[PDB]
């Protein structure tokens, strides 16, 4: 199993400020073919998640430009350029390398 | 089936009734490049290939000896020496779905061109320009297969079209509505020649 | 598979005498009490036919010159079929005839025949009359056109004539219960055709298929206990000759004379 | 990263000969659908030609019999044989890459062609 | 096929909700690409397949419609959102465009 | 389908050993037996419930009837101390027995 | 694109259920699918995934044997077999499609589009 | 034939391996292969089996959907794809020939030629 831990557990950040969310893998998620198989999700309150960051550093269709991912091997960080009022909710990471698919425990970016 | 993975049936050592086809009056296309359709049921052919698939109305043009476009050069190619009958018909009431019929697909992004009668089933990440993805769906790394949007709202040129291409090659002959035989009378007959 | 068994047995050919043998109905036509003179491919009277027996069973590829006459005493179902072809490899279509116990299977594929094709036979203790045949004939069999199935062709003497004329493969057969000791009998019998397969391939060589048992297994040889039962089959060769066939009142060929056999027959 | 650069147009007498060039960096021309697109002054975009990834060619009704599209695999470049030039050929031409359901994702800067 | 945009000259102030219509005469239902062209510049994809946001386009741009009707919807205008907006027939043989709608920050 | 073998049995050297193998209607099936001396890859010693492979002395006698498969070793010696796996095939499935360990004193 | 999940409700401890993920607006013929559960206030946790044409039936330990999945490639629907349900599967279930359609885009990996979810409650 | 295996090594649970069993002679073609794993503390387990032609492939109940046996009679090699290597897969694997050409004749033979086993270890 790949047990992944997020850091930190909560990030209440005022809108307009920047925010970084880090989630480190127990094993190495690098180079199944040359990429970093960690994916980032946002579950906004009351509705279903969709992809924010795929392959560690890249994002899917239509994502706000403020989101960006970084890190290699075991450490990975999400980089929000400017927190706003629509960014509230839990953030998940997932290892996408081995069949047992494990998500994070959930850190909300909220407005304090 | 879809035009990329077109079905091909070998028909040999059976008895063929070509009258049902030529005299059905439900086909949008009946163009024979070998022997005329009305004179097709007396020529003993060897193998009869049945290439069945669904395309669009504008894509029926590409099903012709020596054509170009998506279907001709990337899906199904009809040879310039095709000696058979292309049989097409609209299927807007059968293979079209309200919202698009994505069950049917077609290969668009293929490296080179297609060979006469070749099934294109290369379903692997297609690098368009020069971006190595090593098997990743992305920019200049899209999937060569592309879906269809068959809908009743689609126009004739975008509507679904079932096309069975009959290729031909001493096992299947006929015809003359064989007149029932008579007995005990000195008669004039034609017994298989 | 392709377990090979032709280790070193290289005996000289043995010749027996096909006395008055291998006359088929070379036509499509009923005939009353009449002596008809036919000019077709026939096996000459009193000719030397190569004889193969268990000794086991060299079973070599033999020429299919213009058509062969095949006989077999084979009091148990040991002779099973033939693998006629041009190269007996891929890239060339070849014909495979096999019958299990209740059906005959005919195929024309680009087979990958083994160098010693045969069918292993096994008897399960639950139901002894099982005959679990395993194929050791080809390794690959793909991309083929013709495929025929029917009721099987086959001390219960069996006689076959094969010939390949104008794309048609013709099989003439006669099944006779015999009491003679070892070789072909004397009584005249006429071979009447079974099928006429529109194969259309070129055939220049052929090889019979044998039913071998596993008598003992040494751990690594794969070629240890392949005993060949007890059977004997003969191979003649058809030559273009003129015969004079006596048709019965009912239309059956009861008798014949070979021409250029001896002056009296002439 | 993906850049198309064009050259070859210019003021040319009516009915004369000319040729355009379109060098490509990043995209391989020899395996993608490249189109020629025209824009007359005071008018919008309009299609001219497309050469398939396999090498099959296509031109418009207003183009057949006059222009020819051509390529080079060594220089990764796209060409257009310009000939029998009438007054209506005065336009700016861009090279674009055709992906079917995906739109003209990359474009060229454009070159002005004038007929006089 | 003939594509008609409606209407040609269009004007609004910043923050207005705009709906630029390219009307399909036959009905094709998935083959639209939205081409925004800065005056005298190189066009760019906005919405491909007539409903999906092409990558890097800001989230204020939306597309809608399928079949015979099609529209371009801008949720909140910007002073730089003036351009000439094209509609194109995807999956076609002549790649027919529209005449062009010139939005104006007015 | 399972084959049941006693965990282990032992006899003095020079005696006759008897090791059983139980299965549901196992006398209707073909059973193979193997010898695994410790630290060694196994070797086939009995197959088809009655036949004895080449290279094996005749004192390896096996029989099958009913729901029990049995192997008999007369004149047991020192190197008969090995793991003995009764094998059988049912519905194309290789299922091995428990494996009875034979100990000689 | 719509991912309509059907079925679901109150089922009995140890009873049975079957869930339907009716998908539309996309191929689904060359796309993989995923099943994701979320017990109340306990986080997204994985269940299942399937290949383009079935056969590849990939499960977690807690659903070993007890859950099985299937798809209707003609009707474009996803299914989910349930047996002997325990109290830890009381959750809302998301069917989600993989990004994409090539190999090394793992059929148990990225999940681009998600559904609306239906609650499955095991109680009495 | 003379059989040698390779590929067993240290991997963590869920990882991937690909064992092998190479033959000396070309008599390999006539042998239906079997994969048998030996536990570090127990006897043997049948893993999979393949026909002489390779068209009759069977797996144990505990391993289907994970392993992929394949062979190459012209390459005189036997492989075993080893995916989702999971907690109890640590063992020593034996490649053993049957002799029977097809699965219908396997009961008439036994596994006679075993190569030197290869040790596979899965652990965190």
């Amino acid at each position: 199993d790949i047990v992944m831990t997020q850091s930190p557990l909560s990030l209440p950040v005022t809108p307009g400020e920047p925010a970084s969310i880090s989630c480190r893998s127990s094993q190495s998620l690098l180079h199944s073919n040359g990429y970093l198989y960690l994916d980032w999700y946002l579950q906004k309150p009351g509705q279903s998640p969709q992809l924010l960051i795929y392959l560690g550093s890249n994002r899917a269709s239509g994502v706000p430009d403020r989101f960006s991912g970084s890190g290699s091997g075991t450490d990975f960080t999400l980089k929000i350029s400017r927190v706003e009022a629509e960014d509230v909710g839990v953030y998940y990471c997932m290892q996408a390398l081995q069949t047992p698919g494990t998500f994070g425990q959930g850190t909300r970016l909220e407005i304090k | 089936a879809s035009v990329y993975a077109w079905n091909r049936k070998r028909i040999s050592n059976c008895v063929a009734d070509y009258s049902v086809l030529y005299n059905s009056a439900s086909f949008s296309t009946f163009k024979c490049y070998g022997v005329s359709p009305t004179k097709l049921n007396d020529l003993c052919f060897t193998n009869v290939y049945a290439d069945s698939f669904v395309i669009r109305g504008d894509e029926v043009r590409q099903i012709a000896p020596g054509q170009t476009g998506k279907i001709a050069d990337y899906n199904y190619k009809l040879p310039d020496d095709f000696t058979g009958c292309v049989i097409a018909w609209n299927s807007n009431n059968l293979d079209s779905k309200v919202g698009g019929n994505y069950n049917y697909l077609y290969r668009l992004f293929r490296k080179s061109n297609l060979k006469p009668f070749e099934r294109d089933i290369s379903t692997e990440i297609y690098q368009a320009g020069s971006t190595p993805c090593n098997g990743v769906e992305g920019f200049n790394c899209y999937f060569p297969l592309q879906s269809y949007g068959f809908q009743p709202t689609n126009g004739v040129g975008y509507q679904p079209y079932r096309v069975v291409v009959l290729s031909f090659e001493a096992t299947v002959c006929g015809p003359k509505k064989s007149t029932n035989l008579v007995k005990n009378k000195c008669v004039n007959f034609n017994f298989n020649g | 598979q392709c377990v090979n068994l032709t280790t070193r047995t290289q005996l000289p050919p043995a010749y027996t005498n096909s006395f008055t043998r291998g006359v088929y109905y070379p036509d499509k036509v009923f005939r009353s009490s009449v002596l008809h003179s036919t000019q077709d491919l026939f096996l000459p009277f009193f000719s030397n036919v190569t004889w193969f027996h268990a000794i086991r069973f060299d079973n070599p590829v033999l020429p299919f010159n213009d058509g062969v006459y095949f006989a077999s005493t084979e009091k148990s179902n040991i002779i099973r079929g033939w693998i006629f072809g041009t190269t007996l490899d891929s890239k060339t279509q070849s014909l495979l005839i096999v019958n299990n116990a209740t059906n005959v299977v005919i195929k024309v594929c680009e087979f990958q025949f083994c160098n010693d094709p045969f069918l292993g036979v096994y008897y399960h203790k639950n139901n002894k009359s099982w005959m679990e045949s395993e194929f050791r004939v080809y390794s690959s069999a793909n991309n083929c056109t013709f495929e025929y199935v029917s009721q099987p062709f086959l001390k219960n003497l069996r006689e076959f004539v094969f010939k390949n004329i104008d794309g048609y493969f013709k099989i003439y057969s006669k099944h006779t219960p015999i009491n003679l000791v070892r070789d072909l009998p004397q009584g005249f019998s006429a071979l009447e055709p079974l099928v006429d397969l529109p194969i259309g391939i070129n055939i220049t060589r052929f090889q019979t298929l044998l039913a071998l048992h596993r008598s003992y297994l040494t751990p690594g040889d794969s070629s240890s206990g392949w005993t060949a039962g007890a059977a004997a089959y003969y191979v003649g060769y058809l030559q273009p000759r003129t015969f004079l066939l006596k048709y019965n009142e009912n239309g059956t060929i009861t008798d014949a004379v070979d021409c250029a056999l001896d002056p009296l027959s002439e | 990263e993906v850049q198309l650069v064009e050259s070859g147009g210019g003021l040319i007498q009516p009915g004369g000969s000319l040729r355009l060039s379109c060098a490509a960096s990043g995209i391989i021309v020899s395996s993608n659908y490249m189109t020629w697109v025209r824009q007359a002054p005071g008018k919008g975009l309009e299609w001219v030609s497309v050469i398939y990834s396999g090498g099959s060619t296509f031109y418009a009704d207003s183009v057949k019999g006059r222009f020819t599209i051509s390529r080079d695999k060594s220089k990764n470049t796209l060409y257009l044989q310009m000939s029998s030039l009438r007054a209506e050929d005065t336009a700016v031409y861009y090279c674009a890459r055709d992906l079917g359901p995906y739109g003209m994702d990359v474009w060229g800067q454009g070159t002005t062609v004038t007929v006089s | 096929i003939q594509l008609t945009q409606s209407p040609s000259f269009l004007s609004a102030s910043v923050g207005d909700r705009v709906t630029i219509t390219c009307r399909a005469s036959q009905g094709i239902s998935s083959d639209l690409a939205w081409y925004q062209q800065k005056p005298g510049k190189a066009p760019n994809l906005l919405i491909y397949a007539a409903s999906t946001l092409q990558s890097g386009v800001p989230s204020r741009f939306s597309g809608s419609g399928s079949g015979t009707d099609f529209t371009l919807t801008i949720s909140s205008l910007q002073p730089e959102d003036f351009a000439t907006y094209y509609c194109q027939q995807l999956n076609s043989d002549l790649y027919t465009f529209g005449q062009g709608t010139k939005l104006e920050i007015k | 389908y399972e084959l049941t073998q006693p965990p282990s049995v032992s006899v003095s050297p020079g005696q006759t050993a008897t090791i059983t193998c139980s299965g549901d209607k196992l006398g209707d099936k073909y059973a193979c037996w193997y010898q695994q001396r410790p630290g060694q890859s196994p070797v086939l010693v009995i197959y088809q419930d009655s036949k004895r492979p080449s290279g094996i002395p005749e004192r390896f006698s096996g029989s099958n009837s009913g729901n029990t498969a049995t192997l008999t070793i007369g004149g047991t010696q020192a190197m008969d101390e090995a793991a003995y796996f009764c094998q059988a095939w049912d519905s194309n499935t290789g299922v091995f027995g428990g494996g009875t360990k034979l100990t000689v004193l | 694109v719509q991912l309509l999940e059907s079925g679901g409700g109150v089922v009995q401890p140890g009873g049975s259920l079957r869930l339907s993920c009716a998908a539309s607006g996309f191929a689904f013929t060359t796309y993989a699918m995923n099943w994701v559960r979320q017990a109340p206030g306990r986080g997204l946790e994985w269940v299942s995934a399937i290949s383009d044409g079935g056969g590849s039936a990939y499960y977690a330990d807690s659903v070993k044997g007890r859950f099985t999945i299937s798809r209707d490639n003609s009707k474009n629907t996803l299914y989910l077999q349930m047996n002997s349900l325990r109290a830890e599967d009381t959750a809302v279930y998301y069917c989600a499609k993989t990004r994409g359609r090539g190999l090394y885009d793992y059929v148990w990996g990225s999940k681009d589009y998600w559904g609306q979810g239906t609650l499955v409650t095991v109680s009495s | 034939v003379q059989l040698v295996e390779s590929g067993g090594g240290l991997v963590k649970p869920g990882g991937s391996l690909r064992l092998s069993c190479a033959a000396s002679e070309f008599t390999f073609s006539s042998y239906s292969m079997n994969w048998v794993r030996q536990a570090p503390g127990k006897g043997l387990e049948w893993v999979s089996s393949i026909s002489s032609s390779g068209s009759q492939i069977y797996y144990a109940d505990s391993v289907k959907g994970r392993f992929t046996i394949s062979r190459d009679n012209a390459k005189k090699s036997l492989y075993l794809q080893m995916n989702s290597l999971r907690v109890e897969d640590t063992a020593v694997y034996y490649c053993a020939t049957n002799g029977g050409a097809h699965s219908s004749t396997w009961s008439f033979y036994g596994m006679d030629v075993w190569g030197q086993g290869t040790t596979v270890t899965v652990s965190s």
